[PDB]
């Protein structure tokens, strides 16, 4: 994808991640465990939302074919009402496959874009206080338990504390 | 000890397209175009459509015989009409201005029939035995229930003056014919004058038909022809008849109560014995989808027409394997 | 010691929307859509309008005595007609082929009328009694301006044979008509003879009129209908009359001077004194924007028509609260 | 947004900065202030410029409606004319109000990429000579004064000098 | 030691548009506008088109003397017409639903011409005298090949009372008509009888027509006129004549053998002794662009027609100075 | 561009680099060159090949116009007839016009994402081994010879064994 994180960076997704669509796995001595970064989340659940909300208003205002019938001798007319309903047809078929299209790459990069974001975020707050290994984690030189962990997605981390 | 940033995967194979990439896997999507029907003809909100069955327009219309059931057919909703019909015109002929007249239907939901010219009321014509045996009820000789076939009477046949007057505030559809014969010795067997016309007039019409004899085919046994014509008779304003032979008169005509929605369907399709909000041409449709591919041709709170197979939007992201 | 880098913000309320969000506020946009209009009928770039006012097309044209303000009118930019103008056909009938006419005059500025068949020449028959009470002017029987009403002259009306010339460069407009009587009576009063036809022929044209006699509703108190005709004679070429009674002759005919852009815009309002490089039929428009919302059929140089209420494009960034 | 510096790492905007659509802001002992970066700004308005005039004359050739009368027994080529003249309105309709929602995301996506390579330009200047504090500012590790200041602008810093 | 991350240049000066930014240098662009035509009137598929040359449609099917090159066309991919042909009507006149018999072109291949009443056979008037000077064919006063002007023959029309049976399995377009002369005269100099008619049947057909007498411009010599009419005789159906007099009677009707793809092109071009897949009014293409810009009007496996004057899509990068 | 590295901190493309669209170029003692990223060249090259189909196949149903005449009393709809036809064209030649416009910008900025992604690949695996210089090199600590570098293509790089 053009940012890089999905299936860039970031191997491959989650299964054990169930609820929400982007967050962070912790591993310590304590333990391990997945969670959901909501923030991030709530705001692609809103933008994905008005977006289909969007192309569904959109197409709401389109042609509609009605019936007209013409004699044996009225055949040019008749031609011209057939290619008329045709042309129409074809003109909204093409705006719909290709709004579609378009915006299902749109959608993709979308969140990819809000990945490689909330992969920014944690590593502005890390700073050098962890090694960035490449694969979308950070170990971190000092131990890190469950409620330094929770300060990390928090958007707390205490650097100078470490 | 670390923390890793990632994102959801799930075991769903639903695939979307774009630009660069095709069968995309996703963890979610949302499909927007329906393709199914149910196949049949429904009720629109529960009013039923006209259902022609073998019955034209015309034949409905004019009163064919064998078209008996429409007689007096209540509101509907939309029209459905074969795309040949066996009951057309039983007698050989035309129906001028046919297809403004479907047209004109599009927009009636209801007409009420009424009597304006009592088939009794011809006291100097013979107005039953105006018959043929191409429109044939219940093995005898019959003839377009709507119109009187008029033909002289103890060997004359004076001059026609008749007037109607649309005193009811609904305008009035107004249906007439003449009769073409084959021959100029049919022409004084059933009119006796050899030179005739009907003259019709109204506050905008000023019509003058004659006759027009012609050698031509048997078509359902007949070498006569009728042409039938029609107008719409405004409130207040009068219909002016004279003739001298070859008039078909009319004796029923059909007040417009309802105007409004409604179309002419083309279908081989009966009736379903069913209901719904939208419906096509081979069966009615019962989604919240946005598009659908059945059929152009709706009527009723419908979805889109597009000619696609599949429509789906991405909304989860690239699912992993 | 500290560097920053940041971005604009302001006190803008400006709001665009897009695909994922509605109503984002930014810094700068442009509006694109105008939705203004002066709700006046202009000049277009100094070229006044012809506006019908009461008068239909027909009225204008044929020269309803009611309709003397357009006896000879200037070169317009376009014309404005009402839907349901007064002063149409004063005394009732037909206009043939009238909205194929009136396609013509969308492509026509400028009339200049001419005499080509003088009333004083008709020295066979009456042709100053040709008159009726449906078409008053200041209390008194007048007619159509345009076109002579001929009658008999000393209980006979013979045979008319005359032709006009084509000589001017430009082609013109010719048009008569034909007198549909009430009854036998009435025909034999005005025309003596009982059966009677109009023949015109031009290069292309190979017409012959005949009257239909009907009884009919009275309109504007008239049994009788006149059906008006017309043709375009090409330079050089004749136009041939013949006729013996019904006949209603061409006295001024129309030369088409200049051709060109115009336009038929029906519309209730009066001529507002004011100029517009863009007229609609509700006001004319003055902007610089590439679209507007007032009305579809614009004349002029004007902004693209669409159905919107709002575009407006961000051009500067997402502003801060 | 999908680049993640407008309302992202840089919470906001600022009412300060008049001169332009992005730049920079310094402290230091002599005092404090803005400047605009004129060639990111002079990018922008030449693109941003060249779309509206775009879209203005991509609308340019578009279907405009001519008056047709019809008599009464005419009515369905009345009708044929009806929907035709309807139908292009719909679509063009259609196309504007389209082209307006797509053009404005990605006009608001530019500026948000201007701005994070405005950010990634002045970062890969600094390098190590600089705390990268994590909501678009750096902190020195030596004292910069204005000049300083002007080689970070300048695209000049001189980085083996500190 | 150090490794660097770049892209590609070339010496590419190949340039693309878009939305923020024109004249975009590229390493690699794809052309898909066809811009190219051969300027010529080519076989499509290896079947030869119909060059009417400076025949008419009507001057073809009517069979005027100057047409004979076409007396007997084969199979054709497409027909060409000049815009305006030398060759239509010799003999003035009018030929009646013209354009919709041009319709019905559009969809025939080919026609095979036969003999449906020989010229012989009518034995009780003159059929060989039926020429005029509007119609030369070698210095001589000739008529249209494919009907028959039939006259008086000893002073006397008897009334005609002709029949035709299609027998054969194909749809077949038969052609006849109707002179109307200058005067009452020339009425009774041709035909004896004063007042006459055609009358033409089918099965659908009931046709009446009678000649129109009026003082006419002269066109190509003449003041007579000749009004042409057509019907198409489906299988197992009898087209019935009736006349005394202003008959134009068939003598080759076209069998309608093959039915399928075609057009009438409008082009003053004529043969090319070429070969192509596409054609257009101005000359064919060979090409596999998706799109071009050379004409609307084709026939063919043809790209799909633009008003551009370029489309060039960027594959490569944007490229280095 | 969006992606800030094609024009922007890698300041031109490569003459000598022929076999592909995007790579590396090494500097040692042993000597330089260029080499292809294989990987990265053959996405960019299907989807490209993909996009230009795609533009073909949707522009495959399309208006198609066919002859009608009408007589001199028919102008009214031979004036439909050529307004239908026109209307189309118009409908058609903004949407092929605009697709290119569009999807050219689309392309350009695929590449320019492709280019920062190999970048940051690369700036992923060397870490805190080499000098990031601010114009897509890298400077190493190290002596990095011919095998060093290949493991630096290969996604290899052992940041350990440095
Ligand atoms: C123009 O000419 C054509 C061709 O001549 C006319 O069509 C023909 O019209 C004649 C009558 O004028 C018909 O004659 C009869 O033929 C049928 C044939 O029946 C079967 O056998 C043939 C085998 O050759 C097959 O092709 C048919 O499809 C069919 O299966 C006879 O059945 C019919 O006689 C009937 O006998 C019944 C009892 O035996 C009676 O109940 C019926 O009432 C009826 O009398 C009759 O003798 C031709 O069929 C017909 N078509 C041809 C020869 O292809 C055409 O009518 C004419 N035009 C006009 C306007 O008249
Ligand atoms: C078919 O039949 C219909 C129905 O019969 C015909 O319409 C009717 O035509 C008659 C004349 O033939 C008219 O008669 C008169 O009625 C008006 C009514 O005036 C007011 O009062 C009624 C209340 O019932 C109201 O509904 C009306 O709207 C109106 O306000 C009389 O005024 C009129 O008499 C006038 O007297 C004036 C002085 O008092 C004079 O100046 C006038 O010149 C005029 O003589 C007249 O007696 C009906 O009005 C009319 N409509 C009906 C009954 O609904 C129709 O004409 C016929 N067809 C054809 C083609 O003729
Ligand atoms: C309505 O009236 C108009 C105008 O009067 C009619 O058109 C005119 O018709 C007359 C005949 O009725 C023609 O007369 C002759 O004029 C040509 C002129 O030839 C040249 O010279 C003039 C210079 O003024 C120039 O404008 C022309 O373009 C042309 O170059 C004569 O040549 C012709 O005489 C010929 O002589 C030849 C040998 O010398 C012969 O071989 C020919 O057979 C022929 O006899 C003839 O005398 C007018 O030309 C014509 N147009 C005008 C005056 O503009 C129109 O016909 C009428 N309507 C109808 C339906 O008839
Ligand atoms: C996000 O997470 C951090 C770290 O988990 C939060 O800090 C912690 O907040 C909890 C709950 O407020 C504190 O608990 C308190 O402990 C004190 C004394 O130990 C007690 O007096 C209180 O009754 C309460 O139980 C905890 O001390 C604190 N720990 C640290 C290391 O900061 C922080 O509040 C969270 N911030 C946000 C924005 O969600
Ligand atoms: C961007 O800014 C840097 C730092 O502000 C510029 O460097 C400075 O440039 C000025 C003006 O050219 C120099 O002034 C000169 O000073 C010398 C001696 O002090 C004097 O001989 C000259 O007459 C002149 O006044 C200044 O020395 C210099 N300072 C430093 C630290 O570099 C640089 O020129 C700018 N670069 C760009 C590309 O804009
Ligand atoms: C990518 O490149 C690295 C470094 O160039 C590759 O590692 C090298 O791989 C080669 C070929 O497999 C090794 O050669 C072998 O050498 C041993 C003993 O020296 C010999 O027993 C074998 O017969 C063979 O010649 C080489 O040792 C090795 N060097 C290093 C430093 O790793 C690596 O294989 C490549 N990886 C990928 C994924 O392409
Ligand atoms: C009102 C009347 O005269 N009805 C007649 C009718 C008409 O005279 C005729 O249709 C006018 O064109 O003709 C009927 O006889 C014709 C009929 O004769 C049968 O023997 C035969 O079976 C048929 O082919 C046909 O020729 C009719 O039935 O239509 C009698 C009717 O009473
Ligand atoms: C040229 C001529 O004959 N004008 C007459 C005219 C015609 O005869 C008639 O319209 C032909 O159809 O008739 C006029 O009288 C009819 C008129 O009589 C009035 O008394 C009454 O008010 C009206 O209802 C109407 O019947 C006419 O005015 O049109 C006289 C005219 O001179
Ligand atoms: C079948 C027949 O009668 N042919 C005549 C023909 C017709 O009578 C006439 O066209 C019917 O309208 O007329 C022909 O003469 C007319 C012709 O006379 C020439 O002298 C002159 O050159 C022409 O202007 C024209 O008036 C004819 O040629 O058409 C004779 C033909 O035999
Ligand atoms: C994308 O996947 C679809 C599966 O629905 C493919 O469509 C089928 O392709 C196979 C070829 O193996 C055909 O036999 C089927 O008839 C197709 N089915 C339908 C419903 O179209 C499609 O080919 C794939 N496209 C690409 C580019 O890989
Ligand atoms: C976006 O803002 C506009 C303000 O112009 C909103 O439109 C108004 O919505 C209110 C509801 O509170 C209505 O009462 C008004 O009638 C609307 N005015 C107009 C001109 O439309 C719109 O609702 C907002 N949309 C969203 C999605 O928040
Ligand atoms: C983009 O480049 C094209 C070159 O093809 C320019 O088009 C030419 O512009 C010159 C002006 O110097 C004109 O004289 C030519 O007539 C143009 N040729 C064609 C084929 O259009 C175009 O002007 C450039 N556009 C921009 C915005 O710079
Ligand atoms: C897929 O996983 C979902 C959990 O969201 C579960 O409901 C469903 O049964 C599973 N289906 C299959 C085929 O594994
Ligand atoms: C329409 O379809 C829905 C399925 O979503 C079904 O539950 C319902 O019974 C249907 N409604 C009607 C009125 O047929
Ligand atoms: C907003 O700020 C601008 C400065 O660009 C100023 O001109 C304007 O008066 C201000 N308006 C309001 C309402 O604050
Ligand atoms: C058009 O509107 C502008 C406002 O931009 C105004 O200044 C001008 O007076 C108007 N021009 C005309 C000719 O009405
Ligand atoms: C450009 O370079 C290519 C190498 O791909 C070569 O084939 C071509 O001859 C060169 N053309 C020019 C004009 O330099
Ligand atoms: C079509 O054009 C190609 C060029 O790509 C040429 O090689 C070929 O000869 C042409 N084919 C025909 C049938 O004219």
């Amino acid at each position: 994808g053009l940012f890089g994180a999905i299936a860039g960076f970031i191997e491959g997704g989650w299964q054990g991640m169930v609820d929400g669509w982007y967050g962070y796995h912790h591993s310590n001595e304590q333990g391990s465990g997945y969670a959901a970064d909501k923030e991030s989340t709530q705001k692609a659940i809103d933008g994905v939302t008005n977006k289909v909300n969007s192309i569904i208003d959109k197409m709401n205002t389109q042609f509609e074919a009605v019936g007209r019938e013409f004699n044996n001798l009225e055949r040019r007319i008749e031609n011209l009402n057939k290619k008329m309903e045709d042309g129409f047809l074809d003109v909204w078929t093409y705006n719909a496959e290709l709004l579609v299209l378009m915006e299902n790459e749109r959608t993709l990069d979308f969140h990819d874009s809000n990945v490689k974001n909330l992969y920014d975020k944690v590593r502005l707050q890390l700073r050098d206080n962890a090694k960035e290994l490449g694969n979308g984690c950070f170990e971190f030189y000092h131990k890190c338990d469950n409620e330094c962990m929770e300060s990390v997605r928090n958007g707390t981390y205490d650097y100078p504390q470490y | 000890d670390q923390i890793c940033i990632g994102y959801h995967a799930n075991n769903s194979t639903e695939q979307v397209d774009t630009i660069m990439e095709k069968n995309v896997t996703v963890t979610h999507a949302q499909d927007i175009l329906e393709k199914t029907h149910n196949g049949k003809l429904c009720d629109l909100d529960g009013v039923k459509p006209l259902i022609l069955r073998d019955c034209s327009v015309a034949g409905w219309l004019l009163g064919n015989p064998m078209c008996d059931e429409f007689i007096n057919v209540p509101e509907w909703s939309y029209i459905v009409e074969k795309a040949n019909p066996v009951n057309d015109l039983c007698y050989p002929g035309d129906f001028n201005d046919y297809e403004e007249l479907k047209h004109l239907l599009s927009r009636i939901n209801h007409f009420e029939k009424i009597q304006i010219i009592p088939k009794s009321s011809w006291s100097s014509h013979e107005a039953s035995l105006g018959v043929s045996s191409a429109c044939p009820y219940q093995g005898k000789s019959s003839f377009f229930r709507n119109v009187v076939w008029l033909i002289k009477k103890n060997s004359t046949y004076p001059t026609i003056k008749r007037s109607y007057n649309n005193t009811n505030q609904e305008d009035l559809l107004v249906l007439w014919g003449i009769h073409h014969p084959n021959d100029a010795a049919e022409q004084t067997k059933l009119y006796r004058n050899p030179t005739t016309y009907i003259s019709v007039g109204t506050s905008t019409l000023n019509q003058r038909l004659v006759p027009r004899i012609a050698t031509r085919s048997k078509v359902n046994g007949q070498n006569g022809r009728m042409e039938f014509f029609w107008t719409i008779l405004k409130p207040n304003d009068a219909i002016n008849f004279e003739s001298n032979g070859n008039f078909i008169a009319p004796e029923y005509a059909y007040k417009i109560v309802k105007k409004g929605d409604s179309t002419i369907m083309k279908s081989e399709l009966e009736y379903g014995n069913c209901n719904t909000k939208c419906q096509t041409p081979m069966g009615a449709i019962n989604s919240s989808m946005p598009f659908h591919n059945i059929h152009p041709l709706t009527i009723g709170e419908c979805p889109k027409y597009v000619k696609s197979n599949r429509l789906v939007l991405a909304t989860g992201l690239r699912n992993s394997p």
